[PDB]
């Protein structure tokens, strides 16, 4: 806590169910390393019975900001 | 379920989302489970993995048929009575063409109510009381 | 394609996730870093029929497979007999 | 007046309808109720469709051939409230069905776990957001298009 | 039993004489 | 009529009325009026449940009418 | 386990029967199946439909060839009184001796079935008459329809180029066509009607010998080139005519004068020809509009490009719509389909109230099984139109190459598009259906009054600003005079477009509350039909449930269970689903004409009036009234008038019904008992060893959505086929 | 044997040659059905049967008529 | 016992005491004016 970790993020890929909608996050990755970090989470479910997916900062367009 | 099982509440389960297999109706909202709930409402692969009860339900929720067949028939004996035509028809069979039901002349209704025998307006019958 | 339906996802972890599907899917082939580190989308698929039991469970987050293979043996439908 | 014929003040074809047809209603020379106290063709059912004489009100009402009455409503000669009068009425009633649709709804998505409060109903009909509709003077006709549901939220 | 290339022969022949004269007739006895 | 409504329940896909139910769900969200209680299409076999049952209560009372109307009155 | 079918490969060694069916229905899918190149393909559709035109002339030939030796003509051109023309001689060994009973029809000998196609009033209506004078038909058309094949080959043979790149121009072609083709195709027709036909009509013959010696006039093409045209149109025809024999003939081609006649309705002799002429400048003036090398005119981009009317300063592009309608070939075959689709009905809805033939309506049958084979089709198109513009989006199309660009945005801003479509239907739904049950709850209930019944105001309206000089009525500026036209009068709208009410054949039939419903229920059809086609199309690409729905887009019918449960969600199966409403509009609409017409002939019209404002009645009198004739035609008392028809009509009810299997069956149940039913043979003597070469299976999981359909359809379309005929023929009307 | 049976008729009565239908009279059957078991039911009150005027079900082959004085009821 | 800012709940189909009734009072206006098809005003 000091910058911004997981406090409000849209999705922008167009495949991902809650795509353009902004729900909440969690333990976003630490290290330099990989390509699929970030958990996100929101109320609304989706086509599977369980939906709580991990997208990745190449993107999260949050966008402003 | 899980709720209070115990021993430790007469306090009935009115309030707390769900019941019916176990990542159940989930917190997370949906509609499918509202046709679920009515469908398969009676079933047995859930309620408990253990006979026991089920025959203890089916011998009860049976019952409410007889009772029903019984609230039914009443409104048919009453009906086949004071909404008469049975008195009228019997001194006068070969002749009559029986009724038990009749409208009330609200809106369009009445056309449905058309001279049936011992001198009155109503809708006929093909359900052979008046004959038991 | 001749069995080409994509169930991929991103975790490709397979614990309380997905196993079901007659022979086809001998995976756990850990790619150099993907969390519970077992990945991809299949093994040698020239063996069995056309399920989507394939997802039904454990994410594909996109599509999920089904029939799309066309070129379709018989061993690839129960009935060659 | 317009394409069909004139109202009730005269409508020959219409007259014949009054008359045969209903009155055959009659049709039952007797059929017994000389004094008897049920079988009510007799009183009204006719007379309630009938004492509807050379009066029905008077309504204008155009009446074509066979003299069943047609509805113009083009706002002229007489016929205006065969759509608008009962038209704005349809509008006003609905819209205060869904003004409150967009209400015992936009009042929830908050506080603590609000995930189906709706299969039960918090205030029945809303009975709180209730009159918001008659308590629409102007309302969405401004505050819908400016602010709240504001293009922002668009 | 000289079957050594045939059948095309018996499907013009046989079947042009189960149908040539078979349909035609000199004085109807009509449909 | 009801019968000739069954076929629609009997004869059709399923991610169809989904694919449709969203266009709907979209227009819904703009005014802010839908999401809560994830509206969903019919449960493949529910769909068949609302075939059949209709096809019968349709195709049947049809004659229940057809009949009582040719024994009342001559016959 | 061998190798066979010569184009595909996955299909080719598939051991089942799919091997077969799926062979006979991938044939025509050139773009992408083994044998193909953008060079192959094109040409492989080119000498294909040169295999077209080709088959259209072996049709037309024989049309003119079961006619010339029998099938009355040196009759029906003696005076065509509504008694049973002729197509061809029915000849089936199954026929009883009631070969003798009508079926065997008057003039000719052995039994026959009469022209319900129009041909018989246009092989006649352009003159073409005498039974010694006539027996050409095939002779030409066929010494034509073979050439039709010759290019086929010639242009298939490499060498004398079959042409490859040259297939993506436009400008050149269509700079060619809508001149070369249409224009001169008109003109040249303008040619024919006029030298050889108009004379054959009002006037007299033309003898196969002379063609110079015959001269519509005494002193030739007179001025004409002398800009002086006008004095064609003076004493052109007359009316005390006796059609075909002069006498009250007169001879001055062209007009707009005179009009209707109890002796023939039908557009005047001339007018269908100044017109054919008149348009033939515009297209020729049109042709010559684009490049073709010399260096005038236009490049078919650079007037799209940044053309754009409301674009300009509204942040909404227009990039190479050309190299995407051109590089598409599907965009192509579906801007093709429609236009044709929209005009196939404009043809066939104008072909009545304005039939252009010598005795037609006042025939009233051929006139009613001819509006519809042009209503079926036409509907049948439209769908296919809408269906090759949901294939463009998958096989072709190219998001990186089209974007900000107005074909996109169309995709992009799509969720609304189906909704503000669906909102039309749902409204157009229950609101038609309030009005029609209500209208049927009120009758039955005893109260014919109370009946809800809106006049079709904005309808009749269009027509009291035309000619519907029905029982007066001013209208503010019009009155029925003071101002009339002022700027128009005795030119143009003479006797024509002046049919008025004409209870017989007035063109415009006098519209009331019966028509303010069907007319809203043909409107609830193409709307609903298209929310599904629009939708069908507006994502053969994918969506939420199936996001990546592609590389095959079209017919991938089915998917696995789970996700929500996924099904007929290929843009084909929405096409598949579409075709039911194109088969329900194109029925409300056709249904409507006829009831109307029927009644508007050998009798009333009040009939459709208070008895189409409701629903039951649409079934009772029409449907139930007016079948009579046909069905008591197999009758327990011998085969009477019609028998083909009623047996067709039950053939109609079976082919239909038997759709359903296919439709409520779904490969699973079928395959499995064939698993048990192919344990027979193998396990039974006098039927062992005996090998199939194709492995017994149950139909593909798209295939049967088709076949029930392609089954649902004939039944259905073969039932009205035999229904209307089998009752517009009897009549009474 | 159980439906196209009917379809014969159409195809051949619409063809029309009754000679050869399946009529209760064209294909060989001749103005009687009778000799089976119906005719040994209404007639059985003369076995081990005691009796009692009529049968068991008036709708059987043998004897009797007189059934009702408004409309009808059952007969053979 | 109910003051300000929403209240107490209610069942699955209290709509069956809302179709039946309310709506039901409306036949009750469709016999007071036993008829429609336009309407006088107040
Ligand atoms: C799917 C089906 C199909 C079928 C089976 C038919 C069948 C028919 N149509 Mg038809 N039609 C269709 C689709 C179809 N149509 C479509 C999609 C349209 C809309 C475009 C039409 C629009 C249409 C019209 C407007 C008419 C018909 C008519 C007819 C009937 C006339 C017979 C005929 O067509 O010979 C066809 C004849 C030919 C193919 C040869 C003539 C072609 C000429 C124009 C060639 C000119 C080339 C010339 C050599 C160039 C000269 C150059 C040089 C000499 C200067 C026949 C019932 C006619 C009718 O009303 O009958 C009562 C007429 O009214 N149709
Ligand atoms: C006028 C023309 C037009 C043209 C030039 C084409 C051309 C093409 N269409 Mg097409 N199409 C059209 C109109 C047209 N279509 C219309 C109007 C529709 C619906 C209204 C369609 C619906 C359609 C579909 C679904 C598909 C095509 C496809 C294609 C491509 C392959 C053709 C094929 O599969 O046939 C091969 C078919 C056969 C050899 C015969 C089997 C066809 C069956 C269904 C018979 C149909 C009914 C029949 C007359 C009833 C039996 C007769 C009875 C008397 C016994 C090819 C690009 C395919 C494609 O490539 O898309 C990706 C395919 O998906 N079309
Ligand atoms: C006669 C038929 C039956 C009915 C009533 C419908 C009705 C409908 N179809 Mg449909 N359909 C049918 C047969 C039917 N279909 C068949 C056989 C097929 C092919 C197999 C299809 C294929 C099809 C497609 C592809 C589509 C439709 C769509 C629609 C909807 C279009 C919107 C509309 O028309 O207004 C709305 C509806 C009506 C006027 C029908 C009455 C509905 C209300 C009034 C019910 C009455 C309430 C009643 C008092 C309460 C009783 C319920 C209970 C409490 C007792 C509509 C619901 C489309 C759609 O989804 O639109 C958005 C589109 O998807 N249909
Ligand atoms: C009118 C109907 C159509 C027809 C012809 C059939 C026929 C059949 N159905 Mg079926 N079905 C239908 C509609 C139809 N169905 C529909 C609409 C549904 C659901 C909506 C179903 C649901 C269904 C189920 C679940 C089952 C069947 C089964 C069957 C088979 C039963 C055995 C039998 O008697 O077949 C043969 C006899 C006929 C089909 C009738 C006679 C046909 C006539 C016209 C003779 C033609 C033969 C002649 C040589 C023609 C050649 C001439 C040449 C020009 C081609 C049979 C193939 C069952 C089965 O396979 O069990 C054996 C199975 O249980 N059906
Ligand atoms: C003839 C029919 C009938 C009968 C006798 C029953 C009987 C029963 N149903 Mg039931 N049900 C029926 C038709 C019937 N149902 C129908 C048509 C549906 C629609 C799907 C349901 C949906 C349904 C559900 C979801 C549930 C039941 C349940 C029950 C049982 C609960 C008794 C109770 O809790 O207090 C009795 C309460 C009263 C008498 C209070 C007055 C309420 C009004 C309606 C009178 C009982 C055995 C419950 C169960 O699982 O038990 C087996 C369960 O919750 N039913
Ligand atoms: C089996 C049936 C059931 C059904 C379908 C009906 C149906 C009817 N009853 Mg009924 N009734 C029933 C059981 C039923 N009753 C029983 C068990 C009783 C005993 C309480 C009654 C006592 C009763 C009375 C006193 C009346 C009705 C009346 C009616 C008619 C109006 C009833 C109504 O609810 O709104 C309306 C309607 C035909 C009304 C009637 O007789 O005249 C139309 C009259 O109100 N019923
Ligand atoms: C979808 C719409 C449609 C519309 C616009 C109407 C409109 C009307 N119906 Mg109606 N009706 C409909 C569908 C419709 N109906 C259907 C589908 C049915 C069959 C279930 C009926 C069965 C029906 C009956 C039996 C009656 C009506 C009556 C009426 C009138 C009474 C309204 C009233 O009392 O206002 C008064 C209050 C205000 C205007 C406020 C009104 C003109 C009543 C009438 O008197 O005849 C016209 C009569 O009761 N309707
Ligand atoms: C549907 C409509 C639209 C269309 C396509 C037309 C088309 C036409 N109008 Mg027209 N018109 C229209 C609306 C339309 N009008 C309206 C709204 C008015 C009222 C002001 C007129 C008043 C009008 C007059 C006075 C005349 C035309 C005439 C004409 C024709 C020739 C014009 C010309 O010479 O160049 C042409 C067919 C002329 C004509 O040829 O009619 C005989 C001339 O008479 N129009
Ligand atoms: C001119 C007109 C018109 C119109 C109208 C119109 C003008 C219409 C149109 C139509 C069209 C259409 C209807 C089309 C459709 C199609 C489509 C839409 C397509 C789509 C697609 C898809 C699906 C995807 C992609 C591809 C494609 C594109 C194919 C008219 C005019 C007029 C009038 C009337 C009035 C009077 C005057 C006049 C002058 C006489
Ligand atoms: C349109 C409608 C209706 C229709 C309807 C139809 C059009 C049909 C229906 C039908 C139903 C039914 C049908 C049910 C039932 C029933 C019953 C009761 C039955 C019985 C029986 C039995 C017992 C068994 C079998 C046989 C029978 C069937 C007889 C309505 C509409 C509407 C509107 C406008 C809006 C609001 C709502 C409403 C008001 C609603
Ligand atoms: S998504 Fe499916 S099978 Fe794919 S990686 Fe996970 S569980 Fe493995
Ligand atoms: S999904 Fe496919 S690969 Fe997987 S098991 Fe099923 S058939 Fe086999
Ligand atoms: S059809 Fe059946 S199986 Fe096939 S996809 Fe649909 S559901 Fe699945």
């Amino acid at each position: 806590i000091g910058p911004k970790r997981g406090s409000k993020v849209k999705i922008l890929r167009r495949e991902s169910y809650w795509f353009k909608n902004v729900g909440s996050v969690v333990a976003v990755d630490q290290d330099p390393k990989t390509r699929y970090p970030v958990v996100v989470r929101f109320a609304k479910v989706n086509y599977a019975n369980i939906s709580t997916n991990n997208y990745a900062l190449d993107e999260v367009e949050e966008v402003a900001a | 379920l899980v709720d209070r099982d115990p021993i430790k509440t007469s306090f009935e389960q009115w309030a707390k989302p769900g019941h019916f297999s176990r990542t159940i109706a989930k917190g997370p909202d949906t509609t499918t489970w509202i046709w679920n709930l009515h469908a398969d409402a009676h079933d047995f692969d859930s309620h408990t993995s253990d006979l026991e009860e089920i025959s203890r339900k089916v011998f009860s929720a049976h019952f409410g048929q007889l009772s029903i067949i019984f609230l039914w028939l009443s409104g048919m004996y009453f009906h086949g009575a004071r909404f008469s035509n049975y008195e009228a028809w019997l001194n006068d069979p070969t002749h009559i063409g029986p009724s038990a039901q009749v409208v009330w002349p609200i809106v369009g209704q009445e056309i449905l109510n058309g001279d049936v025998g011992g001198g009155f307006r109503g809708i006929q019958i093909t359900s052979g009381f008046f004959q038991i | 394609m001749s069995h080409s339906v994509k169930i991929y996802d991103t975790c490709i972890g397979c614990t309380q996730c997905v196993r079901a599907c007659p022979t086809d899917v001998l995976e756990m082939i850990p790619w150099g870093g993907c969390k519970a580190k077992q990945i991809a989308s299949a093994p040698r698929t020239e063996d069995c029929v056309g399920c989507k039991r394939c997802e039904s469970a454990c994410p594909t987050d996109f599509l999920s497979v089904r029939v799309y293979l066309w070129h379709e043996t018989t061993r690839s439908m129960g009935l060659a007999y | 007046d317009i394409a069909g014929l004139t109202p009730c003040k005269e409508s020959k074809q219409f007259a014949k309808r009054e008359k045969q047809a209903l009155k055959k209603l009659q049709a039952s020379l007797k059929l017994y109720a000389d004094d008897s106290a049920p079988a009510l063709a007799i009183k009204a059912t006719m007379e309630k469709t009938k004492k509807r004489f050379d009066n029905y009100g008077k309504y204008g009402l155009l009446c074509g051939s066979d003299g069943l009455p047609h509805l113009i409503v083009s706002g002229d000669q007489r016929h205006w409230g065969e759509f608008i009068t009962p038209g704005i009425l349809f509008l006003y009633i609905a819209g205060w069905i869904g003004w409150v649709g967009r209400s015992y709804l936009i009042a929830i998505r908050d506080e603590k776990k609000p995930t189906q409060k709706e299969i039960i109903i918090d205030v029945p009909l809303a009975s709180s957001l209730l009159f918001r509709g008659f308590s629409w003077p102007v309302a969405a006709y401004r505050e819908l298009l400016n602010g709240e549901l504001v293009d922002n939220n668009f | 039993t000289k079957r050594g290339l045939l059948l095309k022969f018996l499907i013009l022949g046989g079947g042009s004489l189960l149908t040539y004269v078979s349909a035609n007739a000199p004085q109807d006895v009509l449909p | 009529f009801v019968w000739a409504f069954s076929l629609m329940f009997l004869f059709s896909g399923r991610g169809y009325w989904q694919e449709l139910i969203e266009s709907i769900v979209w227009a819904h969200n703009k005014l802010k009026v839908a999401p809560a209680t994830q509206p969903r299409a019919l449960s493949i076999v529910q769909g068949r449940a609302v075939g059949v049952t209709h096809y019968l209560l349709g195709g049947i009372a049809t004659t229940w009418a057809f009949f009582l109307a040719r024994i009342i009155a001559v016959g | 386990a061998l190798r066979i079918p010569r184009f595909s490969q996955g299909i080719a060694q598939d051991p089942t029967t799919r091997r077969i069916w799926f062979g006979i229905a991938t044939a025509h899918d050139f773009e992408s199946h083994d044998d193909i190149t953008e060079g192959r393909l094109y040409q492989n559709i080119f000498a294909s439909h040169f295999g077209q035109l080709a088959i259209i002339f072996l049709w037309t030939s024989g049309n003119l060839f079961h006619v010339a030796w029998q099938g009355n003509f040196e009759a029906w051109v003696q005076d065509p009184f509504h008694v049973r023309p002729i197509a061809h001689a029915i000849w089936d060994p199954h026929f009883g001796q009631p070969a003798v009973e009508a079926f065997t029809r008057g003039g000719a000998l052995g039994p026959v079935n009469n022209a319900y196609s129009g041909v018989y009033q246009w092989w006649y209506t352009i003159g073409l008459r005498t039974n010694e004078d006539l027996y050409t038909g095939a002779i030409f058309l066929l010494f034509l329809s073979f050439i039709s094949l010759l290019a086929g080959w010639l242009h298939l043979q490499p060498k004398w180029k079959p042409s490859v790149s040259w297939f993506k121009n436009a400008e050149s072609r269509l700079n060619h066509h809508l001149s070369g083709l249409f224009g001169v195709s008109s003109l040249a027709w303008a040619g024919h009607l006029v030298h050889v036909a108009i004379p054959g009509s009002r006037g007299e013959y033309v003898r196969w010998n002379n063609f110079l010696d015959v001269l519509p006039y005494p002193q030739g093409l007179g001025p004409l080139l002398t800009g002086q045209w006008n004095l064609y149109a003076q004493n052109p025809s007359s009316s005390n005519h006796l059609f075909g024999t002069t006498q009250g003939a007169g001879t001055a081609i062209l007009t707009i004068l005179g009009g209707f006649h109890p002796q023939t309705q039908s557009l005047w002799l001339t007018d269908v020809a100044h017109h054919h002429l008149a348009i033939a400048f515009l297209f020729l003036i049109g042709g010559l509009m684009y490049r073709t090398n010399f260096g005038i005119g236009h490049s078919i981009k650079y007037i799209l490009e940044a053309h754009i009317p409301p674009g300009g300063r509204l942040g909404r592009g227009h990039k190479g719509l050309y190299d995407t309608i051109n590089n598409s070939i599907h965009f192509q075959l579906g801007l093709a389909l429609a236009s044709l689709g929209v005009i196939t009905s404009l043809v066939a809805q104008h072909m009545y109230s304005l039939p252009a033939y010598a005795f037609i309506a006042q025939d009233f049958t051929t006139q009613a099984a001819l509006y519809t084979h042009h209503q079926y089709i036409a509907g049948f198109i439209m769908t296919g139109a809408f269906a090759h513009g949901p294939i463009f989006f998958i096989r072709d199309y190219n998001p990186e190459q089209n974007a900000d660009n107005v074909l996109a945005r169309m995709l992009e801003h799509k969720e609304a598009i189906i909704s503000h479509l669906s909102w039309a239907s749902l409204f157009l739904g229950f609101h038609t259906l309030g009005l029609y049950v209500h209208n049927d709850v009120m009758l039955a209930f005893g109260t014919p009054e109370k009946q809800i019944l809106i006049e079709p105001i904005f309808a009749q309206w269009i027509q009291s600003a035309h000619g519907k000089t029905t029982y007066g009525f001013d209208i503010p500026l019009s009155s029925t005079n003071g101002p009339a036209l002022n700027a128009g009068r005795n030119i143009w709208l003479p006797g024509w477009l002046n049919a008025i009410n004409e209870n017989s054949n007035s063109l415009f039939l006098t519209i009331g509350p019966g028509d303010f419903l069907v007319h809203h229920a043909i409107a609830l059809g193409l709307h609903t039909t298209t929310l599904i086609l629009v939708k069908g199309a507006l994502d053969a690409r994918g969506s939420k449930l199936m996001p990546d729905k592609k590389d095959f887009g079209y017919s991938f019918p089915c998917d696995g269970p789970g996700r929500g449960g996924t099904c007929d969600i290929s843009a084909w199966d929405d096409f598949y689903l579409a075709v039911f409403w194109m088969l329900n509009t194109i029925g409300w609409v056709t249904f409507y004409w006829h009831w109307k017409h029927i009644t508007l002939w050998r009798g009333n019209v009040s009939q459709f009036n208070e008895s189409s404002t409701y629903l039951m009645g649409w079934l009772r009198d029409y449907l139930w009234l007016n079948s009579s004739q046909l069905i008591n035609g197999i009758t327990p008392l011998v085969c009477n008038s019609l028998s083909v028809w009623a047996w067709m009509f039950l053939f109609g009810h079976l082919v239909w019904a038997t759709g359903f299997m296919f439709l409520i069956s779904w490969r699973g149940y079928w395959q499995e008992l064939i698993e048990t039913l192919a344990w027979a043979h193998e396990r039974t003597p006098l039927a062992n060893l005996i090998r199939w070469r194709d492995k017994p299976v149950a139909l593909s999981i798209v295939q049967a959505r088709l076949v029930g359909l392609v089954h649902f359809s004939v039944g259905y379309i073969f039932t009205y086929a035999a229904f209307l005929i089998a009752s517009t023929s009897g009549k009474f009307g | 044997h159980s439906f196209g049976l009917y379809i014969h008729n159409d195809t051949m009565s619409a063809l029309g040659r009754p000679q050869d239908m399946f009529s209760d009279t064209a294909i060989q059957l001749q103005p009687v059905f009778a000799q089976w078991i119906q005719n040994t039911h209404a007639l059985a009150p003369g076995t081990t049967a005691p009796g009692a005027t009529a049968s068991t079900s008036l709708t059987w082959g043998g004897g009797d008529l007189v059934a009702v004085g408004n409309k009808v009821a059952l007969l053979p | 016992m109910r003051d300000f800012k929403t209240y107490l709940s209610v069942a699955p189909v209290l709509s069956t005491l809302w179709f039946g009734s309310l709506a039901g009072l409306l036949i009750e206006i469709n016999r007071f004016f036993p008829d429609a098809l336009t309407f006088p005003f107040f």
